[PDB]
């Protein structure tokens, strides 16, 4: 076998990433808005 | 008023109700000293013609000059145009003023200024 690594004669094959030679593009699921809020919880505030 | 995110920063009476058309609320908020608040209001009102430019409003805050008909003047001159002594506005000597301190308390009626 050649996948496995033996750390005595540096026996370790060199292979690329199969997802970088060929870019299977599909977009990205973003149906929901990903919001970011204030740190306190309310921003603007008045007086009453 | 503008620069919406101003209400989260600390503020400047001069960076809200001077260099900008402001709410008396932000004015009220920044002033609280309601006596001087009325003073600043009186200013704004009289300075209605001194809204622009900025240094004009600064001078209208100084108050040494009378604006228009003289509603804003706050100096120390208490003499008539011809050197006659000015009668006390509140006092009835020698005339009982229908228009006096009670009717116009917001003008800061001094001794005889
Ligand atoms: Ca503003
Ligand atoms: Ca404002
Ligand atoms: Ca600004
Ligand atoms: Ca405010
Ligand atoms: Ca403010
Ligand atoms: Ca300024």
């Amino acid at each position: 076998d050649r996948t496995r690594y033996f750390s005595m004669w540096n026996q370790a094959v060199d292979s690329y990433d199969p997802d970088v030679r060929i870019i299977e593009n599909h977009g990205t699921e973003d149906e929901l808005p990903n919001y970011c809020f204030p740190l306190g919880g309310i921003g603007i505030t008045d007086t009453f | 008023a503008n620069t919406f995110l101003e209400e989260v920063r600390k503020g400047n009476l001069e960076r809200e109700c001077v260099e900008e058309t402001c709410s008396y609320e932000e004015a009220f908020e920044a002033l609280e000293s309601s006596t001087a608040t009325d003073v600043f209001w009186a200013k704004y009102t009289a300075c209605e013609t001194a809204r622009t430019p900025r240094d004009k409003l600064a001078a209208c805050l100084e108050g040494n000059c009378a604006e228009g008909l003289g509603t804003n003047y706050r100096g120390h001159v208490n003499i008539t145009r011809s050197g006659i002594e000015c009668q006390l506005w509140r006092s009835r000597y020698p005339h009982k003023p229908e228009i006096n301190s009670t009717t116009h308390p917001g003008a800061d009626l001094q001794e005889n200024f």
